[PDB]
């Protein structure tokens, strides 16, 4: 599926009541894709 | 100009419309200066940063949330590498019920005003430990729908998903 702005993975079902992740945080720099018009 | 993406785990938000249940790490870049700025939101609420905690490139940041009624729940960020760990409990007053019936590992090109935030080159977020809790069910990412970002054209994410974790890698 693509989005404007979500990417990840969306579980869909049912009574979920905790969702958990654990993540690096990574170095951001700018981004380069994107539109220029 | 800013650049951000946000790194969130939520319940609902895609199917269900009504709540979303998230919290999660904006990460900005810009021009040269860098921010991780952790935040929780009982969407449609604003998000909330959440200020007590410091959020550094390289820390390993645990997210939470837990619904403990489709009106009520928490938002947990820990920061598993400083040791200092966030909740926001939200006690109802809550601006949408949870459907729960999402749950979701998301990077994101939120909004910033009229627009999206200019979406920051992340390189790769990968949520390991990526579990959803559906009743007793303990619920990894490997059956989710994966999601990525395409704006005008563009895919600017490919996410891939593993029994237990979720990449999204810019771009």
């Amino acid at each position: 599926e693509y989005s404007s702005n979500w990417a990840g993975a969306v579980l869909i079902g049912d009574g979920y009541t905790k969702v958990t992740g654990e993540f690096t945080v990574p170095s951001v720099s700018a981004g380069s894709s994107g539109s220029s018009g | 100009e800013e650049y951000c993406a946000s790194a969130w785990v939520g319940i609902d938000g895609d199917t269900c419309e009504t709540a979303i249940l998230q919290t999660g790490v904006d990460f900005c870049y810009e021009d040269g200066q860098t921010s991780y700025d952790a935040w929780y939101e009982w969407y449609p609420d604003y998000a909330y940063d959440f200020s007590d905690i410091t959020i550094s490139e390289g820390d390993s940041i645990k997210v939470t949330v837990e619904a403990t009624s489709k009106s009520s729940g928490s938002a947990t960020v820990e920061n598993l590498t400083t040791g200092q760990s966030v909740t926001h409990t939200f006690s109802g007053n809550v601006e949408g019920d949870l459907c729960e019936t999402n749950a979701e590992w998301i990077v994101e090109d939120f909004e910033s005003g009229d627009s999206l935030v200019a979406f920051a080159d992340f390189g790769s977020v990968t949520f390991t430990n990526a579990e959803a809790t559906s009743g007793g069910s303990t619920v990894g990412p490997s059956d989710a729908t994966v999601m990525d970002i395409e704006q005008d054209g563009s895919v600017l994410t490919e996410t891939s998903v593993s029994g237990d974790s979720v990449t999204v890698t810019y771009v």
